């Protein structure tokens, strides 16, 4: 769900630490 | 389904700038 997490409302650069290492 | 995959690429981007030294896994899934 990346894509559908930010493909379909925006994401916070916050929200997009989740998907780090 | 050209669009994800245009909105794939900038995610990859936003991902490569925050996880810096870290890095992360790219899964179009899940
Ligand atoms: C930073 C960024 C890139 C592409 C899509 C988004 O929801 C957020």
């Amino acid at each position: 769900g990346i894509v559908e997490q930010c493909c379909t409302s925006i994401c916070s650069l916050y929200q997009l630490e989740n998907y780090c290492n | 389904f050209v669009n994800q995959h245009l909105c794939g690429s900038h995610l990859v981007e936003a991902l490569y700038l925050v996880c810096g030294e870290r890095g992360f896994f790219y899964t179009p899934k899940a």
